């Protein structure tokens, strides 16, 4: 588990070098986006429920996926699905605040074969997380909304 | 890093960052510039910090004497190389906001290492401590942060 | 199903069905015909059961009013659709001998579902309850079984 | 874990339909075989020991399988083998009473690769379970003996 | 084997063989020659040991009588075959220094075996015991070791 | 877990034979090497630390392996590496005293795919264990040093 800062550090540790002007520059940049990240994390933390709502009704509800023969049709599979989206959003907020997507590859991704082996479709999941991207975006802004965009998309590329 | 630490602490409870932890991260990012300043000041004078080593030896001549772990100019040199390592770790920690990089890189299992090698741990503690006397001399009270960084090092060693 | 339930209860202890559990299963199979009769009677009058909905709304007009979860004819309709779902679950349960199909299909995590959706759970309980008043009106005391089925539904919901 | 009844139900749930005349018919049939199943389960439950006995002496004892170089030659491998047959019989009684073999695929089968990787032969196991089929059959009857037959055979097809 | 047993006991604690356990192993290796001698003496007279069986039957005629587990000359024979098995196990144990081979080969789950088979366990205990009376007659006090081996057998059986 | 003696036994159990003159011969041999094995195990037990020291400084220290970008470069990876060599030595002492290498195949080997999947190099590990072979040898002797040689080499063949 690293982030922008610790990523720069480790980039300056395996080579056995003190932090050079480049490290100081990248660290500078993250320090410049920090307040943004903090605020966005606060806002998402405050509205996680409503966001998962707008995502589910956005891409999922009132289709086959939710009807008999559907993957989120029963109430137990519905709770499992919204639970997955809650996880995805919370780790998207994590990675966002951090500045690097490794936490996703480490604690949520290492899942595609599982979904395949249990029938969980990936398409409606990609569309769902993307819906979370648009909802979160429109509710936080374009900058913070694109910064979540990169991580949401990252998860999409991980599942697909 | 303060950021990764609050992340892991929160995720451990399956919760979002609390407004208090968020505020802490805010104070960190606002301290970023002074932080980097201290880091580059230390990096600039690193050779001086590690050399002035001399204070350690003067205080612990046993390590460099016959029978000691750093007997000879080659072993002395290697011992200076370790001090360089730990100072670098201190600069990482300074930049990061906590002791994560220092722990991860050079405190998890150090006692095992030096026990195999036959290095007296208290000696290392004294070397990095002296490194904090010189270092503190290079900084004008800014000195606090790096101070507790070194201190966490020589404490965690033993 | 009573059959699957005693199976899992027995296997949990690595044992054969006890003669008592077997006798229970015997009473079940002997109740099979009356059971199916109740099931098809409910299925036949399902539209009536769910429509007469009306009693719920009359008792909980808040859910259909502005700000309520079922405001509008489309949301009202969807809410009627859920009542249909649960009635079907009741017929499954009747046929099966216990509440397994109802739990598995529409009680494991319902509170989560409706919490996301913003549906008041007590409202659902009242809808299925009314569904048990009408349903009970369709059956001549036979009414017991389906009775405790509905009751287990509106209890388990909250 | 389903059975005849719950199998019909689930057959009428993924389509979102109330139980039609067909469901009522199948349920009818199971209700017609119920008393038989109950009795047979009682009788097997009462004579499980003697059945595993007659099976082991039937297909296993006094051959290589039990002698040195054999898979049930030592006393620990003997106890493991008769334990396996006890399991198989008990789940055969389960599935029999239930009316559907999924419980086997769910709690005993998901075993062939294990036996292969630990040396347990499959042939003598098939012959053993079949021996349980003939013993149980002759001791319960032709109807209940064939109803156990379908599940014992199912396990044979699962191992082989 | 004493050797494998101290190995597993030590490894269980992630430690080297203690000097005491090592000394035990030394006494074992120094007893090797007398040990093998006893083993080959027993092996040589095995048929006599198992035949003189007769003492068991004379003491437990029920096992060979109608209704008994060893009724008939074929079942009697098989019962003699088991006694041969256990005597061989005794020779292994003698050579090895402990009861490991006996346990591993013919005591882990014996009660299960004979319970399925319908063999009275105390009968087996008496057979191997008699096997220790004859065997003890073949050895001149050397008799101790094999003694506690048999004894561990008829004890462990039940 | 077997050894020379128990290996001979099991060799005389799967065939259902009492121990013949051959078994008595092999057992004889082990009984002849026993005191040697015991002593060597004592000496190694007494000097395990110094042996792992001389091995590490022998093949590992003052190269890339220990420097940044190295597999034992950090202090946590250093402790893990010397811990591995300690294990290897202790099981080499085990197998040595026992007289058969199965314990290695059973409790340390069943590791190559793990090292590959976590980046642990095999070359420096082979050279390290071999260094333990030369150190242990020169410190115990040629006979006990070759008897450890066979097991150390065994581990080398297991990793490679
Ligand atoms: C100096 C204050 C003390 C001292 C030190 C000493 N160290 C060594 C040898 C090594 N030290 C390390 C240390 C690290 N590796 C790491 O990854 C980290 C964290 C970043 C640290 C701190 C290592 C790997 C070695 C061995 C090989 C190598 O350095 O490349 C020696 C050498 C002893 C010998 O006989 O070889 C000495 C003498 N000596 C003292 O007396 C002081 C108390
Ligand atoms: C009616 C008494 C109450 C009420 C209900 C209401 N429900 C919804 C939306 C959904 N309800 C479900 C329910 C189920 N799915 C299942 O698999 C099962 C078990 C078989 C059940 C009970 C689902 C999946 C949805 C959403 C999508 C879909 O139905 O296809 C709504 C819609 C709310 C909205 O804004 O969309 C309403 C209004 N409303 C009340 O006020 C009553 C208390
Ligand atoms: C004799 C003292 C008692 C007795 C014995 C008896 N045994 C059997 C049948 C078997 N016994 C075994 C025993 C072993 N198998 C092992 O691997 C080991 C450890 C090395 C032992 C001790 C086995 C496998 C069988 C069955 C098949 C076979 O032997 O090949 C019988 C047969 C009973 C029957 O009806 O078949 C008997 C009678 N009987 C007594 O009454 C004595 C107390
Ligand atoms: C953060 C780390 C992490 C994640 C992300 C995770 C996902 C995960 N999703 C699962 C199942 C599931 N996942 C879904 C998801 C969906 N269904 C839909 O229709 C939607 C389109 C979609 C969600 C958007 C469903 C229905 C199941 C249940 C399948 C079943 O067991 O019945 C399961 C199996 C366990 C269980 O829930 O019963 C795991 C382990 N697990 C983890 O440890
Ligand atoms: C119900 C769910 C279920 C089943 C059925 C099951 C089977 C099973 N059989 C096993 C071993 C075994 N199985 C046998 C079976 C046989 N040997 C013979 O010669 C006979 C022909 C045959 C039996 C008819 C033997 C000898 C072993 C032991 C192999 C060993 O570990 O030494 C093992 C390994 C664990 C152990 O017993 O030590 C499993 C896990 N496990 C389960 O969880
Ligand atoms: C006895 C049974 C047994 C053995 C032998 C064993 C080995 C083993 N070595 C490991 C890692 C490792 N092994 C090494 C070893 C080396 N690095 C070097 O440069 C050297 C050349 C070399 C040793 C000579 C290192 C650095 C790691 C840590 C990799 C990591 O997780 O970061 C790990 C992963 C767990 C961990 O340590 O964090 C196992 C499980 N495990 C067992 O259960
Ligand atoms: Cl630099
Ligand atoms: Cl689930
Ligand atoms: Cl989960
Ligand atoms: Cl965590
Ligand atoms: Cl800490
Ligand atoms: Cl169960
Ligand atoms: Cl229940
Ligand atoms: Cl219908
Ligand atoms: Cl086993
Ligand atoms: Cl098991
Ligand atoms: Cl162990
Ligand atoms: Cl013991
Ligand atoms: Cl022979
Ligand atoms: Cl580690
Ligand atoms: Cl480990
Ligand atoms: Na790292
Ligand atoms: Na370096
Ligand atoms: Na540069
Ligand atoms: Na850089
Ligand atoms: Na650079
Ligand atoms: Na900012
Ligand atoms: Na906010
Ligand atoms: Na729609
Ligand atoms: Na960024
Ligand atoms: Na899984
Ligand atoms: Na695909
Ligand atoms: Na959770
Ligand atoms: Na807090
Ligand atoms: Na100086
Ligand atoms: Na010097
Ligand atoms: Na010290
Ligand atoms: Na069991
Ligand atoms: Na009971
Ligand atoms: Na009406
Ligand atoms: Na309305
Ligand atoms: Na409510
Ligand atoms: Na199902
Ligand atoms: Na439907
Ligand atoms: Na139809
Ligand atoms: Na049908
Ligand atoms: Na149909
Ligand atoms: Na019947
Ligand atoms: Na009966
Ligand atoms: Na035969
Ligand atoms: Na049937
Ligand atoms: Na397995
Ligand atoms: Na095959
Ligand atoms: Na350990
Ligand atoms: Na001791
Ligand atoms: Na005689
Ligand atoms: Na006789
Ligand atoms: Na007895
Ligand atoms: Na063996
Ligand atoms: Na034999
Ligand atoms: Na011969
Ligand atoms: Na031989
Ligand atoms: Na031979
Ligand atoms: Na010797
Ligand atoms: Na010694
Ligand atoms: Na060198
Ligand atoms: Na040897
Ligand atoms: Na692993
Ligand atoms: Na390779």
């Amino acid at each position: 588990m690293q982030d922008a800062i610790t990523s720069v550090i480790n980039a300056a540790d395996v080579q056995g070098r003190y932090l050079d002007d480049n490290s100081l520059d990248k660290l500078r940049g993250y320090f410049q986006t920090g307040e943004l990240r903090v605020r966005a994390s606060a806002t998402i933390a405050a509205n996680a429920a409503t966001i998962i709502k707008d995502s589910v009704a956005k891409a999922l509800l009132y289709s086959d996926i939710t009807r008999p023969g559907g993957n989120m049709y029963t109430t137990r599979r519905y709770a499992a699905c919204i639970r997955d989206l809650d996880y995805y959003l919370r780790y998207a907020t994590y990675g966002m605040l951090a500045g690097d997507p490794s936490i996703l590859d480490e604690r949520v991704l290492n899942l595609k074969e599982t979904y395949n082996s249990l029938g969980v479709p990936i398409g409606a999941t990609i569309q769902a997380v993307q819906a979370m991207k648009e909802v979160t975006s429109s509710l936080v802004g374009p900058d913070a909304g694109k910064e979540m965009g990169v991580y949401f998309d990252y998860i999409c590329s991980g599942l697909s | 890093s303060i950021i990764t630490k609050s992340i892991v602490n929160a995720d451990a409870e399956a919760r979002y960052l609390s407004p208090g932890e968020l505020d802490r991260i805010k104070s960190f990012v606002l301290s970023g510039q002074r932080r980097l300043r201290i880091a580059q000041i230390l990096t600039d004078n690193r050779e001086l910090i590690v050399k002035q080593g001399q204070q350690l030896f003067q205080k612990r001549p046993d390590v460099v004497s016959p029978g000691g772990n750093a007997y000879g100019e080659e072993m002395t040199a290697t011992c200076l190389r370790d001090l360089d390592y730990y100072l670098r770790l201190v600069t990482y920690g300074i930049v990061a906001g906590d002791v994560t990089p220092i722990e991860e890189i050079g405190l998890v299992g150090v006692k095992e290492m030096y026990n195999s090698l036959g290095t007296p741990i208290s000696g290392v503690a004294e070397g990095v401590r002296s490194m904090k006397n010189v270092a503190c001399s290079l900084l004008a009270g800014d000195s606090a942060e790096a101070g507790f960084y070194f201190d966490y090092t020589l404490g965690a060693m033993q």
